[PDB]
């Protein structure tokens, strides 16, 4: 905040929603809870220029965890190579992937 | 160009009415079959 | 710089460290400023309201200089104690950190070689 | 699956409803057949100029009603909570804040008709 | 006290309607404190368990918590049965 | 913010067909941009003319875009000085004459060679130098 | 097919935007966002905010529908504009709808992409995930911590439509 | 960035109940006063090593475990069961409420011939404690070494050395 | 990202087009004004039912009450640009250029 | 599939952690018949 | 606007405003700018002329529009990152996304336009709450994301602002329209250095609160709008139109008064990081200030203007009305040049 008032008389007012490993009506846990948790307690009191290097590694985790994004990546290529030989035929799908 | 009015107060616009003119009649139900009534009413009030 | 500063307290006009400090004196060059800055305000608000300029509303006057000076006695703590507070981190950071802040065997002129320039 | 389909089948019925009303019946247009009523003699000729109404006052403060309606809708789940005292507090808040956004609305003439 | 009456009266001949909606809104915020069951109703929500009660480890030193979801020891909740 | 950069890779003077053609790119671009402000703020009045000003706008600074690379071309290799600020300083005010050309006015292309030929100048020092005009938040 | 349905969901949500967008009459464009709100609710409803969904649908057709009675009111002309009559609108509606053709082609085509962020269009199905909700609905449950964890929420929002009332008279007072 | 570890094929084999929703639900409150031992300490093991390829074992014996509860069941009650499970299947929701007078035959049943107890309302959904030896997950999350704290503030506050020092401020 | 995030941004990418390409009609405009409220609802719906973030579950519906308070005080301006000017088009409003 | 691949590590982990996360349910139903994952995404939310 | 609700009209523009400082959430920082922008509208129109609705109106779109970008840039950082917190943000076109919008609220770049405009139509009482107070809550939320701002973007968007904003007063009669453009210019000086310490952005808005305060006083007590008018004022009240003066020096910045040392402080502050050009540019631009300064000082008290005869009645009364606090401004933002080392109790 700018002029922090939250923190001097003590109440909070818009920190309960602020991020998503915070605790949650009836515990229902965020996608990403885990993450969340590993990263907030990395970079706290440490610094916010303090963080961006440090807290790295783990923050990219995190924010794959959000987008899903290399990991769809991984997807998207399977499934393109999927239709490079299906159409070409040399491999059959195991009964598993049908019934 | 024009300096603005120095009572800060443009001139009123000329009127812009545009009150509907309905002739109640002569068909309507409670026209009675030959009653012509041009009346000009803006919305719902004469 | 500090508004992250470890153990700050927002909304808190002056913190309890900043009492260590010398607070400042009544006869301070900047707070009797203070209170000339008060009197001027004096002068106007007579003149707005085109009152005697130098007799008329002299309780106004003796408030319009009281207030000033309070409020600068208060903002000078806080002048200084800004100040002390980065002066204080200034020392802290050149002990803690001895070799980025190098120390040069610096030498008399007899040893160095400046250039003369010959003016005309 | 079924939405969709129920959705599907009703605008298909509806569709099929007008084409045999709008194609079978043997038209015959001539003009003054498809000319507007005006109550048995000729319009003055506009029904496009702006109509103005006089509830307009009254037409946006629903407006600002049905935004707080969606508010206090989620009340049967909130009252399924461990915090009745606060849930009440804030419940009967909305119901007050709206009869006074109303009384307000009433008191100052507001949902009076304008002539 | 006969002006204050004597408004009540001439409300409830003028309208109806406000003065009923007013004064059952006016109840409708009072006894809710007064109410002996209020605390009974937070009761009744904390007891519906909507996630599972998560087992935690023994280390002794423990009598609060029963060993078996039959064990005398425990949160018991006859009250809400008979209620 | 490529087309710039492709600018300032090519040397002054030599490679000049490409480093004109980067000059081209440069001037004549900023031309559609004061143009389409010029169309926004000031309203045209037909599509024909409304072209026809983001025509000698775009004309312009394309041509003042070109004749600066192809001014300060010649300065660079003949005098093989092309760090030294008189390339750009005949090379950039002389789009200035021509400018003032453009407008057919060599009265406020008289006065172009005062400022074009400063600016232009001021932007050598710049390179040689560690001037920036936009400096990173440092301190 | 069904499968990708989210996808074309999504599209006619924009292809009704655009209409609206290209500014057609009044209450033309008030059809226009509609059908796109309608759908827009099927997108939200397919990935489970069924509450989200019917309110998002519910208090904008009474959005829109307060929107219409003010178009006729003051704010129609005698020859009502249509999508197609005027050539601006017409202009506007074309650019449009090619706009998006030419663009879901090109990110179906390639699914990496580069337009302003990077998009593996894929399939929007990949991204649900694996999880159970027990005997309470997520998107339910969490509106209704509002009463209970976000009073200060309640406040300022409930405070806010107060003066919404106050300025909704206060500026058509008219003297 | 690693390797995924998965115990292979043979590891999660384990024949599975095969009962339907309705038979499950019938028998949930005996099977939760009977077979929680199993129950408590598979759960408790999810909840700690926080990955189940850690508790698969676990999962075989809560499985055993329900297998043991339903062949008793199936042994000696087993006709008064039939009744329940089918007369619980047809109600749209499985309530229990459509069932109180075959659940009073399954209820004698079972507390005559296996010597069983129906858990009291909100008895069994009581909290418990297992007595598992698996050691703790030191590493749940496997979280790896954290950032340092800043460099901490000490000493005292001293006048600042002549004063502002800005421009040409004497104090 | 996928393509519904995708496609629901690029439609306040037109609404933005609609909304300050303005065209002889408050009203339209005002229109593409609750407009593109409706791709940032979707579009915020959208992200916490998939990170199931239930807290920021009522953040859409309180985004969505500001909505139309925007449109309602919206309305009103229209009505005294009719009520002094009679129409609505937004060229007769100039008053003030100088 | 990943044999004839010229550079994919098989069973590499999206992650830095190691911690097992939440499987996504992308790659759970990916090559799968076509009706079981449009059951499996859209069967709740469809269910009727 | 009715007295007692008046007051509540502007109580929500303050608390509304007051909800962008203290807040931590993005949603709440949001919320607090309608609640500002829905109840800053009608106060405008208190006046209700044709010019009022008209001044209104351009505000509503241009500020609603700006809310409208403020929001996705929200989004796309809860996208990126999932987070609400008011820090730096984790998308680059986020970042830009915000600061396009924020700009439009703060009337910096081009946006600048609908500034000069809505202050003709507006009164001069509005006119003192909108140029002052309308500015604390886009600033307090630049000062918070300063982390993550594109220096090569704040600085562009600030120095079209100075320009425009100081070579737009070259051209206008109406005061007001002179100090929105004059504004407009004061907007780029704090941004400037808005990237490199967000300290002396405080510093210069608190010297342009305090000047443009005892500025709006001055011109309501000569209750004057055009230079003819205010030309009139040397007659009925020379005090006023001698201090309209002095604080129109204050206004180009020149020294010893209070306007230098915003330009000052930040000059410094820009040369050690290194930024000599930028700041030298800006230096030279706001001769451009100075100018029409000047010219209104000229037609103000250094020259005698025509007066008339029917002023003479106004010899006779005074003014009945007062508001407090002009004589402290002008003192404020006059004579403070000797306590630049109080900026550090801002820091
Ligand atoms: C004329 C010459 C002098 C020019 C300089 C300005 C002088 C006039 C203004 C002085 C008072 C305003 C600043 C101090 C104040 O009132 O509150 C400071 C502060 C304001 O609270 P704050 O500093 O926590 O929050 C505001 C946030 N910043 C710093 C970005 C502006 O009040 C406090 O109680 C200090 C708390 C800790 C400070 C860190
Ligand atoms: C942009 C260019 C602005 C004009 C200055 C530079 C002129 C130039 O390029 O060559 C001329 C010359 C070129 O520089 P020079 O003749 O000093 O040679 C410099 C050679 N080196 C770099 C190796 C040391 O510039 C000047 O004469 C600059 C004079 C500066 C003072 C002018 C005072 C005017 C009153
Ligand atoms: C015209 C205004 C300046 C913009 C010129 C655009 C072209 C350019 O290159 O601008 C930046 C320039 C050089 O910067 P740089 O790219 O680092 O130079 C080495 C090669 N890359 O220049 C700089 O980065 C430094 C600043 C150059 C001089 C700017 C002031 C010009 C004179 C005063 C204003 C008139
Ligand atoms: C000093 C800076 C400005 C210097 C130039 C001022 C303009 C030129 C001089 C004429 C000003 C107008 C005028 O008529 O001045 C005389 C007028 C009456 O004198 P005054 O003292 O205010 O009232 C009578 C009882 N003493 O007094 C006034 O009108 C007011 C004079 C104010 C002088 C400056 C005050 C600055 C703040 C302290």
């Amino acid at each position: 905040p700018f002029f922090d008032v939250q923190k001097r008389l003590g109440l909070d007012l818009d920190r309960w929603m602020t991020i998503q490993s915070a605790e949650q009506p009836h515990k229902i846990p965020g996608r990403c809870h885990a993450f969340e948790k590993e990263w907030i307690e990395c970079a706290h009191g440490i610094g916010g220029i303090r963080a961006e290097k440090e807290c790295k590694i783990e923050f990219d985790d995190f924010v794959e965890c959000l987008l899903r994004q290399k990991t769809m990546k991984r997807l998207s290529a399977i499934k393109r190579q999927r239709d490079k030989l299906i159409k070409e035929g040399k491999y059959t799908p195991p009964p598993h992937h049908l019934g | 160009w024009k300096p603005p009015p120095w009572n800060d107060v443009d001139p009123p616009k000329d009127t812009l009415v545009s009150n509907l003119t309905l002739n109640f009649g002569p068909q309507h139900p409670a026209a009675h079959g030959v009653l012509r009534l041009v009346m000009e009413l803006s919305g719902e009030m004469v | 710089m500090m508004s992250g500063r470890p153990g700050r307290v927002p909304l808190q006009f002056l913190p309890n460290e900043a009492r260590s400090l010398p607070p400042p004196k009544l006869t301070d060059p900047r707070l009797v400023y203070m209170g000339f800055l008060g009197y001027c305000s004096g002068l106007i608000d007579n003149a707005i309201r085109r009152r005697p300029v130098v007799s008329a509303g002299l309780h106004r006057q003796l408030l319009y200089v009281t207030s000033f000076v309070f409020f600068g006695y208060y903002l000078l703590k806080r002048q200084d104690y800004m100040y002390a507070l980065r002066d204080h981190d200034m020392f802290a950071y050149v002990k803690s950190h001895p070799e980025d802040f190098p120390e040069k065997d610096k030498k008399t002129y007899g040893e160095i070689l400046e250039e003369f320039h010959p003016v005309r | 699956m079924n939405i969709m389909l129920t959705l599907l089948t009703n605008v298909t019925l509806a569709s099929l409803l007008v084409l045999i009303a709008f194609w079978l019946p043997q038209l015959n247009a001539y003009s003054e057949k498809t000319s507007p009523y005006e109550c048995g003699f000729d319009p003055m000729g506009s029904a496009r100029l702006p109509f103005s109404m006089k509830f307009f006052l009254v037409a946006i403060t629903f407006l600002l009603f049905d935004l707080e309606i969606a508010l206090l809708l989620p009340l049967p789940w909130a009252s399924q909570t461990n915090n009745l005292k606060t849930m009440l507090t804030m419940a009967l808040f909305l119901l007050i804040l709206l009869a006074a956004s109303l009384a307000y609305e009433w008191t100052q003439k507001g949902l009076e008709w304008a002539e | 006290a006969g002006r204050i009456a004597s408004f009540l009266k001439n409300a409830w001949a003028k309208e109806p309607v406000l003065v009923a909606s007013f004064a059952i809104g006016g109840l409708a915020i009072i006894l809710p404190s007064l109410s002996p069951y209020t605390n009974y109703a937070i009761r009744i929500n904390r007891a519906t368990p909507y996630n599972y009660p998560v087992p935690l480890r023994d280390d002794g030193n423990m009598p609060d918590v029963p060993s078996h979801p039959q064990d005398p020891q425990g949160p018991s909740l006859e009250w809400l049965k008979n209620l | 913010k490529t087309l710039l950069h492709k600018y300032s890779d090519i040397p002054e003077g030599t490679e000049c067909h490409r480093k004109a053609y980067a000059s081209t790119s440069i001037g004549g671009a900023t031309g559609l941009i004061v143009s389409a402000y010029s169309i926004a703020l000031k309203p045209p009045a037909s599509f024909l003319e409304g072209v026809a000003r983001t025509g000698r706008y775009t004309f312009t600074s394309a041509a003042i875009g070109a004749i600066f690379g192809l001014t300060s071309c010649i300065s660079a290799q003949v005098r093989e000085k092309p760090d030294d600020p008189l390339n750009y300083f005949i090379g950039g005010c002389a789009g200035g004459l021509t400018l003032g050309a453009r407008t057919r006015s060599y009265g406020i292309g008289a006065a172009a060679c005062a400022y074009m030929g400063l600016t232009a100048a001021l932007v050598k020092m710049g390179q040689l130098e560690g001037w920036q005009v936009f400096a990173e938040p440092k301190v | 097919m069904t499968m990708y349905i989210a996808f074309i969901l999504s599209t006619i949500f924009v292809i009704g935007f655009v209409g609206f967008s290209s500014k057609p009459s009044p209450i033309y464009g008030g059809l226009g966002l509609i059908v796109s709100g309608g759908v827009g609710c099927g997108i939200v409803l397919n990935f489970g905010g069924s509450f989200l969904g019917l309110m998002v649908f519910l208090i904008y057709l009474g959005g829109m529908l307060v929107v219409f009675g003010y178009t006729t009111a003051m704010a129609t002309e005698m020859y009502p504009e249509v999508w197609v009559s005027n050539k601006t609108v017409f202009g506007a509606f074309v650019s449009g709808l090619m706009m998006e053709f030419c663009m879901v082609y090109y990110a179906l085509k390639e699914e990496e992409v580069e337009i302003i962020f990077k998009f593996n269009g894929l399939g929007d199905w990949v991204i649900y995930d694996t999880g159970d909700s027990g005997f309470f609905s997520e998107e339910a449950m969490g509106i209704a911590a509002l009463y209970s964890y976000g009073t200060w929420l309640v406040i300022v929002t409930g405070w806010s439509l107060l003066i919404g009332v106050v300025v909704i008279m206060e500026i058509t007072r008219g003297n | 960035p690693g390797i995924v570890e998965l115990p292979t094929l043979e590891d999660l084999k384990v024949q599975e109940v095969k009962v339907s929703s309705s038979v499950l639900k019938a028998a949930a409150h005996h099977y939760g006063a009977q077979c929680d031992k199993p129950n408590k300490e598979f759960m408790l093991c999810r909840w700690e090593e926080k990955d189940p390829r850690r508790c698969l074992e676990e999962g075989k014996l809560v499985n055993q475990c329900a297998l043991d509860f339903f062949r008793q069941i199936k042994r000696h009650c087993a006709e008064p069961f039939t009744e329940y499970w089918t007369c619980i299947d047809y109600s749209g929701l499985q309530l229990f409420r459509h069932c109180r007078k075959q659940q009073a035959k399954f209820d004698e049943c079972v507390l005559d011939k296996l010597g069983w107890v129906r858990p009291d309302l909100g008895e069994l959904s009581k909290v418990t404690k297992v007595k598992t030896d698996r050691p703790l997950p030191e590493n749940p999350y496997h979280s790896r070494a954290r950032p340092e704290p800043n460099p901490e503030a000490e000493g005292d506050l001293k006048p600042a050395k002549h004063g502002s020092r800005l421009f040409f401020w004497t104090m | 990202m996928p393509l519904v995030y995708m496609n629901i941004i690029m439609a306040f990418a037109i609404a933005l087009a609609g909304l300050l390409m303005y065209r002889s009609h408050l009203m339209s405009s005002l229109l593409c004004l609750e407009g593109m409220m409706l791709s940032l609802f979707i579009m915020s719906t959208l992200i916490i039912l998939n990170t199931h973030f239930t807290l920021a579950n009522m953040m859409p519906i309180i985004l969505l009450v500001f909505a139309a308070c925007e449109a309602a005080l919206g309305l009103s301006l229209l009505v005294m640009v009719s009520n002094t000017y009679g129409t609505d088009y937004v060229q007769n409003l100039n008053l003030l250029q100088c | 599939i990943m044999k004839d691949v010229p550079d994919w590590k098989v069973g590499e982990s999206v992650f830095h952690t190691t911690r097992w996360v939440t499987p996504m349910m992308g790659e759970l139903y990916g090559l799968r018949t076509n009706e079981e994952i449009l059951s499996a995404t859209y069967g709740f939310i469809w269910y009727t | 606007m009715n007295p007692i609700i008046y007051t509540t009209l502007i109580m929500t523009v303050m608390s509304g405003t007051m909800l962008v400082m203290i807040s931590s959430h993005w949603l709440l920082i949001w919320i607090g700018f309608e609640m500002n922008l829905l109840a800053m509208i009608p106060v405008l129109m208190k006046n209700f002329n044709p010019r009022a609705t008209e001044a209104a109106t351009k505000y509503f779109l241009t500020q609603a529009t700006a809310s409208m970008m403020l929001m996705m840039a929200i989004i796309i950082n809860l996208l990126y990152s999932g987070q609400w917190t008011i820090t730096k943000m984790f998308n680059p076109v986020a970042m830009t996304m915000m600061t396009m919008a924020l700009a439009m609220k703060l009337g910096l770049s081009p946006f600048h336009f609908w500034v000069p405009e809505v202050t003709q139509g507006i009164s001069l009482q509005a006119g003192l709450l909108l140029l002052t107070w309308q500015k604390l809550a886009p600033l307090s939320v630049l000062c918070q994301i300063s982390q993550s701002i594109n220096p090569n973007l704040m600085l562009t968007m600030a120095m079209l602002s100075i320009l425009i904003g100081g070579w737009g007063g070259l051209n206008q009669t109406q005061l007001r329209k002179i100090m929105a453009y004059s504004s407009i210019a004061h907007m780029g000086w704090m941004t400037a250095v808005l990237p490199y310490n967000t300290t002396m952005t405080i510093l210069n808005l608190l010297i342009y609160i305090t000047m443009t305060l005892a500025m709006f006083m001055l011109l309501i007590h000569s209750s004057a709008t055009t230079t003819l008018s205010l030309s009139h004022t040397w007659n009925k009240m020379p005090v006023i139109t001698s201090l309209m003066m002095v604080t129109l020096l204050s206004m180009g910045g020149l020294p010893p008064l209070s306007g230098f040392m915003p330009k000052w402080m930040i000059i410094q502050e820009m040369t050690k990081n290194e930024s000599i050009i930028m700041p030298t540019l800006m230096a030279m631009t706001a001769l451009l200030n100075l100018y029409f300064y000047m010219r209104l000082a000229y037609s103000s008290s250094l020259t005698m203007f025509p007066s008339t005869n029917n002023m003479k009645m106004k010899w006779q009364f005074e003014h009945t009305k007062q508001m407090k606090l002009l004589p402290t401004m002008i003192v404020l933002s006059t004579l403070v040049l000797p306590m630049t080392p109080a900026l550090s109790s801002l820091n």
